[PDB]
């Protein structure tokens, strides 16, 4: 299953598997943050 | 389906008792090519003109013949100098002769990716090339240490018999060819 | 206290070093009347390295025993005939003949 | 099971801030309650270690006492994790359970603390030169390589193979080409990232054209790094040499560096051959820096083709003809011997003896 | 920032140069890591200023 | 970090494991309720097989709270941080 | 950036042109809704550059 992050200086999806070191290409930034999920969030307006 | 190649045994190490004491002074003094220095070794270096020979001789009548090429030749190089150390006037004896070791080498011709080899027999394998530029692989079906180049060139060791040599050898071909 | 003695050295980088693995032995090369005379005292002495490495003061017992396996490992031809030709030992003009290669290599480091 | 029912549905429910493992079927209260502790009786509990508690680091001897304390000294001066650190003693202990390291020498004990902790490096796939090892442990690299050997085939520990990119960061790091120093003028100081990517570029390449297996890796990449550094900017570096480099750089000259520079440079030749503008020039080993760069561009088709076209040492492509010559098989034995007179010419003669004996007076 | 996400210290390391006698023979360094100063925000070598 | 423990009834995750993602971490953009696990963390009890129990990361709290965002670090000791940041 | 629900809460205040003497009062739940007591406004934007 491919897993997508975010890099914090980039903001390109990566894709990456498990026990890797946190990296991100054509740069060296070490934070990553996972994407919004797709399902569906139901907000009230109160 | 046989891998088609043959290795070529370059050293047979044998030891063998004499059953009797020895005087390393008078033999050393009483030959030509003895080569001894108890300071140095306490054993006489003995070597004649078999193919490649070189016996150390111990006061206890233990003696080690290395570098030959096969164990009938090692048996004769033994005999020799048991009649050697008997002509010394010595009641030296053959007994107790046991292939202890022996030696091969052999070539693949094609070369072989040692860090591949070492990611897949790791369990059996150890890859240093800072150390040494040879992969170094222990197996037990062969019961054999080997050296294996880059180059396609491997040096088998730690077997018995001419046999375990070869099946070694035959077992490793496809290994090293995949 | 050290006046001015010694001199600093801006060497070992604190960064990273590196192997040798090669540090003292750094033989030296023979030539050919070298490798004669030295199979002439084979033939004359046999296989002890004690006495060829006394008798040769200038050339070291180990290096004398590595040219010796080199020869039983390339040139076995070589060693059965230095074995089977014999001369006895000499003292005063393998003297002499020491003093001459003494010459010989005074006029190589001449030329 | 549930006592009333006998169901196996119980499920832990907090009901309120209630810890309850409770029947799922008919809601039978199994168990309830739990006992923690409190903030002033956390504090007033003393934190105690297995290593006094369980009763070791009493059963231990003054050297192996210090051979741990050389251990932590070695691995707080390289600065590594705590972790690095209990790795390595953890090590340390296993080895000298062992009698045959137990009872060694001094030496033997200080590169055992030094292959320990290449080991744990290895182990968290950081890079870490032997030869830097060796430089901060007092020790030479044969006895260190014989020692090492010997504790890995007593131990059998996985030995994971050192990385060449972690390798080729760790040095492009040492080089002060980054930063404008007063000693290095303005043009040599080069583009670190730039630098680094077109040394991974380069070493990838030898590793893949068969330049790094047998050999040493660092002399590789100190070449490749120079490669590098000359390609970024082939005009003003076109004098300078590789001891050149060194002295600028403040960093020991390996070798072989040479010999790799070498053999990179004449793959980079055959690469120029294999494209088609760089084989109309004509470029050498001196004119195809300034295209490395657009070599490393499609670097696989070229290495294909070059392939198509193995690295082997020199000594063996000189036209292996008769390769490993067969040879003749010599099986005779006779009956059991063959005469005296070999006997009789081996034996010393007594004038021999009395020359040897007054030789050695 | 980036100190504060990894849970890490905004410091910089200590390094200074220095002159010892191994075996009466003088060798001298001119850069070695002693220890890590945590770095003041805004200060004078800090990133912020 | 273990998987979503799907349910074999309706193949679906279990109310508990509702909100973890493919990878066992908890996905920005929806609401956590009480007692709802963020990371399925398992940590062995050896220090021959590796025996893992589970230590999930509950969120205990009355009211609902929202994931903005998780972000994932790496320190020098091999050890992942996961930070996820709620919102009320 | 901003919040979903400070966007929810914004949207809220936002007022609607329909007339509600046409629509009814939605029942006690029933959160898919109906066509007689429901209305369905998509928003749907992505910023790019120029
Ligand atoms: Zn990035
Ligand atoms: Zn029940």
């Amino acid at each position: 299953q491919p897993m997508i992050y975010i890099c914090g200086e980039c903001h390109t999806e990566n894709e990456i598997k498990s026990r890797d070191p946190i990296r991100c290409r054509e740069c060296g930034y070490r934070i990553m943050y996972k994407k919004r999920t797709k399902r569906l969030v139901v907000f009230d307006a109160r | 389906e046989s891998s088609g190649i043959v290795p070529q045994l370059q050293n047979i190490v044998s030891t063998v008792n004499l059953g009797c004491k020895l005087d390393l002074k008078t033999i050393a003094l009483r030959a030509r090519n003895a080569e001894y220095n108890p300071k140095r070794f306490a054993a006489v270096i003995m070597r004649i003109r078999e193919p490649r020979t070189t016996a150390l001789i111990f006061s206890s009548g233990k003696m080690v013949c290395t570098g030959a090429k096969s164990e009938e030749q090692s048996r004769l190089a033994a005999r020799k100098y048991a009649r050697v150390v008997q002509k010394l006037g010595f009641p030296a004896k053959f007994l107790d002769f046991k292939i202890q070791n022996m030696v091969g080498s052999c070539d693949v011709k094609f070369p072989i990716r040692l860090e591949g080899l070492v990611l897949t027999h790791q369990q059996f394998s150890s890859y240093e090339p800072e150390l040494f530029p040879g992969l170094i692989y222990r197996m037990i079906k062969p019961r054999i240490v080997l050296l294996i180049f880059v180059s396609g060139k491997v040096v088998l060791t730690g077997a018995k018999v001419r046999a375990e040599i070869y099946e070694a050898f035959e077992n490793i071909y496809p290994i090293l060819k995949g | 206290c050290v006046v001015e003695e010694n001199d600093p050295i801006f060497e070992r980088g604190s960064t990273t070093t590196y192997s040798s693995f090669r540090k003292n032995y750094y033989s030296k090369p023979w030539s050919n009347k070298e490798t004669d005379m030295f199979f002439l005292a084979i033939s004359m002495v046999g296989t002890d390295f004690s006495m060829i490495g006394q008798l040769f003061p200038h050339r070291a017992r180990i290096e004398i025993k590595n040219k010796f396996k080199r020869e039983e490992k390339t040139n076995g031809w070589r060693i059965d005939k230095a074995f089977q030709e014999k001369r006895p030992f000499d003292f005063d003009f393998f003297a002499h003949l020491l003093q001459k290669v003494l010459a010989e290599e005074e006029k190589r480091k001449q030329k | 099971r549930c006592p009333d029912c006998g169901s196996t549905e119980l499920v832990e429910d907090s009901h309120y801030s209630q810890s309850q493992l409770v029947c799922s079927d008919c809601g039978c209260v199994v168990t309830e309650g739990v006992l923690t502790t409190t903030f002033s009786d956390e504090g007033n509990l003393r934190e105690v270690t297995y290593s006094r508690s369980t009763g070791e680091n009493e059963q231990v001897s003054r050297s192996q006492q210090r051979g741990l304390r050389r251990v932590r000294d070695l691995c707080r001066v390289l600065q590594l994790p705590p972790t690095f650190e209990d790795t390595a003693v953890a090590y340390y202990q296993q080895a000298y359970r062992h009698s045959g390291i137990r009872a060694a020498r001094l030496q033997k004990k200080e590169v055992l603390v030094g292959c320990c902790v290449l080991i744990t490096c290895r182990q968290h796939n950081w890079p870490l030169t032997m030869g830097a090892i060796c430089t901060l442990l007092y020790a030479d690299l044969d006895v260190f390589s014989s020692t090492y050997m010997q504790i890995v085939k007593l131990l059998g520990l996985d030995v994971p193979s050192l990385c060449l990119a972690e390798l080729v960061k760790t040095y492009c790091s040492s080089f002060k080409l980054f930063q404008a120093s007063p000693s290095v003028p303005a043009k040599y100081v080069e583009d670190k990232e730039k630098m680094l990517s077109r040394t991974m570029q380069l070493v990838e390449l030898a590793n893949e054209t068969w330049l790094v297996t047998g050999r040493h890796p660092l002399p590789v990449i100190t070449a490749a790094t120079f490669l590098a550094w000359q390609s970024l900017q082939p005009a003003d570096r076109l004098s300078c040499s590789l001891a050149r480099f060194c002295k600028l750089a403040n960093v020991d000259l390996p070798y072989p560096a040479s010999s790799r520079l070498q053999e990179l440079l004449a793959v980079l030749l055959r690469m120029a051959e294999q494209l088609a503008w760089l084989r109309v020039l004509r470029l050498d080993k001196r004119s195809v820096v300034k295209h490395i760069g657009d070599l490393l561009q499609h670097r696989q088709s070229l290495v294909r083709s070059a392939f198509r076209d193995l690295l082997l040492p020199p000594c063996m492509l000189k036209s292996p003809k008769r390769i490993c010559p067969v040879p003749p098989v010599s099986t005779v034995t006779g009956d059991e011997n063959i005469s005296d007179s070999e006997i009789e010419q081996y034996l010393r003669t007594p004038q021999e003896v009395r020359d040897f004996q007054r030789a050695q007076a | 920032h980036e100190c504060r996400l990894r849970d890490m210290t905004y410091s910089a390391p200590i390094t200074v140069d220095i002159e010892y006698t191994r075996g009466s023979q003088r060798i001298i360094r001119n850069a070695l890591p002693i220890g890590r100063m945590p770095i003041m925000l805004r200060s004078s070598n800090c990133v912020l200023t | 970090v273990m998987g979503p423990m799907l349910d074999a009834a309706t193949r679906k995750p279990i109310w508990r494991h509702e909100i973890l993602d493919a990878d066992g971490i908890c996905s920005p953009g929806e609401k956590v309720e009480n007692k709802q696990v963020l990371v399925n963390k398992s940590m062995p009890t050896v220090t021959q097989q590796p025996q893992y129990k589970d230590v999930p990361i509950t969120y205990k709290g009355a009211t609902d709270s929202y994931i903005e965002k998780v972000m994932i670090s790496s320190n020098a000791e091999d050890a992942f941080l996961i930070k996820m940041l709620l919102r009320q | 950036i901003v919040q979903d629900e400070i966007l929810a809460h914004r949207l809220g205040l936002i007022p609607i042109h329909a007339d509600p003497r046409l629509f009814e009062y939605r029942n006690q739940g029933d959160e898919e809704g109906t066509e007689i007591d429901t209305l369905q406004f998509r928003l749907q934007v992505r910023c790019t550059r120029n």
